[PDB]
C-alpha cells in the first residue's frame, strides 16, 4: 500500500519537489495538506504517498536528505515547501563538493544513520510497506554518493522492500564539471545490485528535447524538471489511481525485469510540452515509441525491447488503443524479443495529468540502453586514464582499485545488454 | 628539491610560490614519476597564470609523460578553454598523439567540450586522426549520438 | 444429501465466486440476505434462522477483491469468517504464493474449511476456483490442493481453472505459474475444468457483441457455464449427482483429467426475440469449436468420453434424435476402448440468467462436458511460450528468491512433457 519517498541532493530534492507539486495537483491536495477536489477518486490511493494527519490533513510520506543546508531553505520556500514534515528535514552543514567518496565514505556516513532514523519512523507508521522511491542525480556527491549508501543501509534493514530509483544521468550540455562520469560509474555499480528499478532520466535527452523539440534556446533546470515531473507522474498512475491495474511495486518490477541487473528503464512521454505552451491515439502510440521522446538519449531502434508497459490516460476509446498498439508490434516485430511472449502490456486511466485530455507514459526495458553506459563509461575512462582528479577520491580513503572495479562492473553490464540483444529464439 | 615542490605549487595553483621556487633555481621543466612536468599540472588544474609564466621561461610545451600525454591532451580533456588558446599560441602540437592514440580533438569530443573542439579545428585538428580501436572524433560523435558535436565537426 | 464445499483462490477464483453464487442464490429462489421463502442443501448450510449460508470459502493474499464481497450486495451471504485475506499478495510469482506468502496464511484457512466440514454429514469434496497465471491462484491453490490431500485423502477434488490468455493479462511470467501450478497440482486434482480467457473473450465479442469484454461480462458467462456444470450436485439429477462420478464419467485416467466444456446456444440480450433454438441445433452447437471453454480443434483429437447436459424444455426423445444425427458425423473419433455412447442428463428448470448480465432467456441450453485428446493443444501453447523463456531463464531469479529451487522448473516441464505424451498415446 504504502511508499516511502527519499529525495537527496540539490537534483534529487529539486526534482523530488516537482514531483509532489504535480501529484498534489492530481490529487487535489493543497499546500497546506489540505483536500479541495472534485472527484472521489482523487482519495481512493492517496495513502500510497500521503500519511493522513489529524485535521483532515495528508502529509507526503517523504525525507529530504542533503549534506548542503542551502537546497532546504529552497524547498520550504517552494509553494508546497511547507507540506514536508519538518522532522524529515536531514541536512549536514559541509556539503559534498560533487565528490561520490564524501557522499559514500565520509561526510554521507556521518549524516546517513539520522536519516534511517526517519526512514524507520515512516516505516512503522505503514499498514503495509509497498516500497521505496528515491530520486536523485548520479553526477554529483550527495545524490550519487550518499543516495547509494542510503540504498544499501535501506537493503540491510528492509531486505524484502522494493527499491526504485529516479535516477538523473549527467551530461555535459547540462553541467560541465568533469568528475561527474566518476561520480555515476562508481553509482551505477551500486544500482546494478541493490535497486529493483531504476528509471534512466538523461539530461542529455532532456536537454536535447527541450533545445530541438521543445526549441528552447537555453533550457534551464526548470525546463528539464518539466519533463520528469511530467514523467514520474505517469511512471506512478497505475499506483495512485485506480483502474484497470491493482498491481503493487513488486508485481510491477515482476513482469518488467526478466533479469536481476537489467533494470535500468528508459521513460518516455507524449505529448512533449513547454512549460505554459490535443493528440490522437495513433499520434499518441507513434510518439512515445519514437526516439525524440525518450528519456534516456538512447535510440530504441539500435537495440531490442526485452519488456514494455505503456500507461494511457484520458478519455479514449480502448479498442482503439488496443489496436495502435497491435499496429506498432506487428510492424516492428524485430525489435521486441521473441523470447519473451508477450512482453508489451497497456494500461488506461480515465484521469488525465495537468493540462492534457489525452496523454501516455512509456517505460521500456531495451537493450538499447547499453549507449547510455557506453556513453558514461567511455567518459570515465577519458579521464581515469589520465587519473585526473584522483587525489579527491583517494583523499578520502577510497582505494583506486575501486575504479577500476566500477569501469569494469560497468562493462560486463554493456556485455549483458549486448548478449541478449543478440540472442533468438531458435 | 625544487623540482618536486615546484610540481606541487603548479598543481595547487600558488602562483607566488611558483616565481619564488623558480627564483631559486627550481627545474621548470621537473618531472614527477610519471613523467609530469609543472606545465602539465597547471594545465590539468585551470591554474592559466602559472600555464603563462611557465611557458615564459622555458617550459617545454610539448612535453609528454609516461603515457604520451602533452599539457594539450590535458586542457583539452579538462575543459580549461584560455589555457588551450595559450597552449596553441606558444606552439602546442595540435595533432599530438598519446599512448591510446587520442589526440586532443579526441578528448575535448568525448568530454562534449564544444567550444574547446572549434578551437582545435581552426588549429588544424585532423579529424581523419584514429585512436586505437580506429574511431576519429567525428566516429566518437557519431557512436553516442551528439548531434551538436558532429556538426561541428563537419563545417 | 452430501455436501459439497467451494474455495476460491485470489482475483480470478474470487470474482467468478462471486458470479457463480450470485447465479446460484436466483436458481433456487435465495435472497442476497440468504433468507427463503432438500436438494441445494449440497451447497448451503441452513441455520436456526432460516439463513442459507453458501459452503463456501474465499482465500487471497490481498484484500482488495475479497473487500467488495464485503461491502457489495452479498455482504450478508457468506460466512464472514469464510473471507479470508491477507495483506501482500504473490506478486504474479507462483514460488510466493506456495512457499513464502502463502505459507504465512494456510494453516487458518485449513482451519476455517475444517470448520465447514465440520458441518457436513458426509462432505463429497471440494470445488477449487483459480487463475493459471496468478501468483496466488497458482501458487497458493496447488498449497492448498497438496494440503487437503493429506488431510481429506479420500474426498474428491474439483478445479475450475483460468487459462491465461494475453487479451486481458498484463503480466508475463504466466506460463511459468501455470506449468508449476499444474505439476505440482496434477496428482492432487480428481477432474479439473479449464475455462480459456480468450475463448470467453471471443465469445463475448461475437456472440454478445461486447467490443471490449470486462471481467464482469467474462465471469456472468463463465459462471452461467459453471452452473450447468455443477447443477447436477445442486438438483439431485440422475447424471453426475456427486462429484465422483465426474471422474468415472469424464475422466477414464487421472492424469488425463481435463475435460472440455462447450456450452450453446449463447444469445444477447439485445435479441429478447430471437426464435428459440430446436434440440437438435443447440446439440450441433456444442461441435462448434467457436462455443468451446478452452480452443483446439476435437476434429484432430479423439473422445474418450462424452457427457451433455441439457436444462430446460427439453424431451428425452429428441435428445436421442439429435444424438442419432451427431454419430454420423465424421469429426466424432472415440478411442477404441471406450463406449462410443453419450451420457445424458437433463434439468428441466429453465436457464437462469442474471438481472444486469448480457446473455438473452432460452428456453433450452446444453452443456457438452468431453474428455477429448484434442485438449492438449492448449498444453502445447503453454508449454511453447514457457520453453522460449526458460531457455534463456529469464524471469527465474524472482522465483529462486522465493523458497524455490531452480530445479522445479525443469522437473515441472518434464511432467508437462510427459502429460502431452498421454495425449499422443491414445
Ligand atoms: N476470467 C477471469 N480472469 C481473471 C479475473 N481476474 C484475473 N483474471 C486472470 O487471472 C490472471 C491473473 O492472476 P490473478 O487471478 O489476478 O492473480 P491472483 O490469483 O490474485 O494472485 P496474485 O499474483 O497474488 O495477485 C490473468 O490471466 C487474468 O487475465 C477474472 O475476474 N475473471
Ligand atoms: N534535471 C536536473 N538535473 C540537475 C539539477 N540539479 C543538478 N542536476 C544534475 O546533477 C548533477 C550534479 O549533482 P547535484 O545533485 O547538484 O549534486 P548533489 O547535490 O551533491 O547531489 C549534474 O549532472 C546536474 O546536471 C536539477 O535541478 N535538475
Ligand atoms: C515508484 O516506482 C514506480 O512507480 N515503479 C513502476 N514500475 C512500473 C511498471 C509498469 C507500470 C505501468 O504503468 C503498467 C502499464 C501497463 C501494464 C503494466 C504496468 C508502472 C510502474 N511503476
Ligand atoms: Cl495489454
Ligand atoms: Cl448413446
Ligand atoms: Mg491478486
Amino acid at each position: 500500500r504504502e511508499i516511502v519517498h527519499i529525495q537527496a541532493g540539490q537534483c534529487g530534492n529539486q526534482i523530488g519537489a516537482k514531483f509532489w507539486e504535480v501529484i498534489s495537483d492530481e490529487h487535489g491536495i493543497d499546500p497546506s495538506g489540505n483536500y479541495v477536489g472534485d472527484s472521489d477518486l482523487q482519495l481512493e490511493r492517496i495513502s500510497v504517498y500521503y500519511n493522513e494527519a489529524s485535521s483532515h490533513k495528508y502529509v507526503p510520506r517523504a525525507i529530504l536528505v542533503d549534506l548542503e543546508p542551502g537546497t532546504m531553505d529552497s524547498v520550504r520556500s517552494g509553494a508546497f515547501g511547507h507540506l514536508f514534515r519538518p522532522d524529515n528535514f536531514i541536512f549536514g552543514q559541509s556539503g559534498a563538493g560533487n565528490n561520490w567518496a564524501k557522499g559514500h565514505y565520509t561526510e554521507g556516513a556521518e549524516l546517513v544513520d539520522s536519516v534511517l532514523d526517519v526512514v524507520r519512523k515512516e516505516c512503522e507508521n505503514c499498514d503495509c510497506l509497498q516500497g521505496f522511491q528515491l530520486t536523485h542525480s548520479l553526477g554529483g556527491g550527495t545524490g550519487s554518493g550518499m543516495g547509494t549508501l542510503l540504498i544499501s543501509k535501506v537493503r540491510e534493514e528492509y531486505p524484502d522492500r522494493i527499491m526504485n530509483t529516479f535516477s538523473v544521468v549527467p551530461s555535459p550540455k547540462v553541467s560541465d564539471t568533469v568528475v561527474e562520469p566518476y561520480n555515476a560509474t562508481l553509482s551505477i555499480h551500486q544500482l546494478v545490485e541493490n535497486t529493483d528499478e531504476t528509471y534512466c532520466i538523461d539530461n542529455e535527452a532532456l536537454y536535447d528535447i527541450c533545445f530541438r523539440t521543445l526549441k528552447l534556446a537555453t533550457p534551464t533546470y526548470g525546463d528539464l524538471n518539466h519533463l520528469v515531473s511530467a514523467t514520474m507522474s505517469g511512471v506512478t498512475t497505475s499506483l495512485r489511481f485506480p483502474g484497470q491495474l491493482n498491481a503493487d511495486l513488486r508485481k510491477l518490477a515482476v513482469n518488467m525485469v526478466p533479469f536481476p541487473r537489467l533494470h535500468f528503464f528508459m521513460p518516455g512521454f507524449a505529448p512533449l510540452t513547454a512549460r505554459g505552451s490535443a493528440l490522437t491515439v495513433p499520434e499518441l502510440t507513434q510518439q512515445m515509441f519514437d526516439a525524440k521522446n525518450m528519456m534516456a538519449a538512447c535510440d530504441p531502434r539500435h537495440g531490442r525491447y526485452l519488456t514494455v508497459a505503456t500507461v494511457f490516460r484520458g478519455r479514449m476509446s480502448m479498442k482503439e488503443v488496443d489496436e495502435q498498439m497491435l499496429a506498432i508490434q506487428s510492424k516492428n516485430s524485430s525489435y521486441f524479443v521473441e523470447w519473451i511472449p508477450n512482453n508489451v502490456k497497456v494500461a488506461v486511466c480515465d484521469i488525465p495529468p495537468r493540462g492534457l485530455k489525452m496523454s501516455s507514459t512509456f517505460i521500456g526495458n531495451s537493450t538499447a540502453i547499453q549507449e547510455l553506459f557506453k556513453r558514461i563509461s567511455e567518459q570515465f575512462t577519458a579521464m581515469f586514464r589520465r587519473k585526473a582528479f584522483l587525489h579527491w577520491y583517494t583523499g578520502e580513503g577510497m582505494d583506486e582499485m575501486e575504479f577500476t572495479e566500477a569501469e569494469s562492473n560497468m562493462n560486463d553490464l554493456v556485455s549483458e545488454y549486448q548478449q541478449y540483444q543478440d540472442a533468438t529464439a531458435e | 628539491d625544487l623540482g618536486k615542490k615546484l610540481l606541487e605549487a603548479a598543481r595547487a595553483g600558488q602562483d607566488d610560490e611558483v616565481r619564488i621556487l623558480m627564483a631559486n633555481g627550481a627545474d621548470v621543466n621537473a618531472t614527477d614519476a610519471s613523467g609530469l612536468t609543472p606545465l602539465h599540472l597547471a594545465a590539468t588544474y585551470g591554474h592559466l597564470e602559472i600555464v603563462e609564466v611557465l611557458l615564459k621561461h622555458g617550459a617545454d610545451v610539448n612535453a609528454i609523460d609516461i603515457m604520451g600525454s602533452t599539457p594539450l591532451h590535458l586542457a583539452a580533456l579538462i575543459g580549461h578553454l584560455e589555457i588551450v588558446e595559450v597552449l596553441l599560441k606558444h606552439g602546442a602540437d595540435v595533432n599530438a598523439v598519446d599512448t591510446w592514440g587520442d589526440t586532443p580533438l579526441h578528448l575535448a569530443a568525448i568530454m562534449g567540450h564544444l567550444e574547446i573542439v572549434e578551437v582545435l579545428l581552426k588549429h588544424g585538428a585532423d579529424v581523419n586522426a584514429q585512436d586505437k580501436f580506429g574511431k576519429t572524433a567525428f566516429d566518437i560523435s557519431i557512436d553516442n549520438g551528439n548531434e551538436d558535436l558532429a556538426e561541428i565537426l563537419q563545417k | 444429501m452430501r455436501e459439497c464445499i467451494s474455495i476460491h483462490v485470489g482475483q480470478a477464483g474470487v470474482q467468478i465466486g462471486n458470479a457463480c453464487w450470485e447465479l446460484y442464490c436466483l436458481e433456487h429462489g435465495i435472497q442476497p440476505d440468504g433468507q427463503m421463502p432438500d436438494s441445494f442443501n449440497t451447497f448451503f448450510s441452513e441455520t436456526g434462522a432460516g439463513k442459507h449460508v453458501p459452503r463456501a470459502v474465499f482465500v487471497d493474499l490481498e484484500p482488495t477483491v475479497i473487500d467488495e464481497v464485503r461491502t457489495g450486495t452479498y455482504r450478508q451471504l457468506f460466512h464472514p469468517e469464510q473471507l479470508i485475506t491477507g495483506k501482500e499478495d504473490a506478486a504474479n510469482n507462483y514460488a510466493r504464493g506456495h512457499y513464502t506468502i502463502g505459507k504465512e496464511i494456510i494453516d487458518l484457512v485449513l482451519d476455517r474449511i475444517r470448520k465447514l466440514a465440520d458441518q457436513c454429514t458426509g462432505l463429497q469434496g471440494f470445488l477449487v476456483f483459480h487463475s493459471f497465471g496468478g501468483g496466488t491462484g497458482s501458487g497458493f491453490t496447488s498449497l492448498l490442493m497438496e494440503r487437503l490431500s493429506v488431510d481429506y485423502g479420500k474426498k474428491s477434488k474439483l478445479e475450475f481453472s483460468i487459462y491465461p490468455a494475453p487479451q486481458v493479462s498484463t503480466a508475463v511470467v504466466e506460463p511459468y505459474n501455470s506449468i508449476l501450478t499444474t505439476h505440482t497440482t496434477l496428482e492432487h486434482s480428481d477432474c479439473a475444468f479449464m475455462v480459456d480467457n480468450e475463448a470467453i473473450y471471443d465469445i463475448c465479442r461475437r456472440n454478445l457483441d461486447i467490443e471490449r469484454p470486462t471481467y464482469t461480462n467474462l465471469n456472468r458467462l463463465i459462471s452461467q457455464i459453471v452452473s450447468s456444470i455443477t447443477a447436477s450436485l445442486r438438483f439431485d439429477g440422475a447424471l453426475n449427482v456427486d462429484l465422483t462420478e465426474f471422474q468415472t464419467n469424464l475422466v477414464p485416467y487421472p492424469r488425463i483429467h481435463f475435460p472440455l466444456a462447450t456450452y450453446a446456444p449463447v444469445i444477447s440480450a439485445e435479441k429478447a426475440y430471437h426464435e428459440q433454438l430446436s434440440v437438435a441445433e443447440i446439440t450441433n452447437a456444442c461441435f462448434e469449436p467457436a462455443n468451446q471453454m478452452v480452443k483446439c480443434d476435437p476434429r484432430h483429437g479423439k473422445y474418450m468420453a462424452c457427457c451433455l447436459l441439457y436444462r430446460g424444455d427439453v424431451v428425452p426423445k429428441d435428445v436421442n434424435a439429435a444424438i442419432a444425427t451427431i454419430k454420423t458425423k465424421r469429426s466424432i473419433q472415440f478411442v477404441d476402448w471406450c463406449p462410443t455412447g453419450f451420457k445424458v442428463g437433463i434439468n428441466y428448470q429453465p436457464p437462469t440468467v442474471v438481472p444486469g448480465g448480457d446473455l438473452a432467456k432460452v428456453q433450452r441450453a446444453v452443456c457438452m462436458l468431453s474428455n477429448t485428446t484434442a485438449i492438449a493443444e492448449a498444453w502445447a501453447r503453454l508449454d511453447h511460450k514457457f520453453d522460449l523463456m526458460y531457455a534463456k531463464r529469464a524471469f527465474v531469479h524472482w522465483y529462486v528468491g522465493e523458497g524455490m529451487e531452480e530445479g522445479e522448473f525443469s522437473e515441472a516441464r518434464e511432467d508437462m512433457a510427459a502429460l502431452e505424451k498421454d495425449y499422443e498415446e491414445v
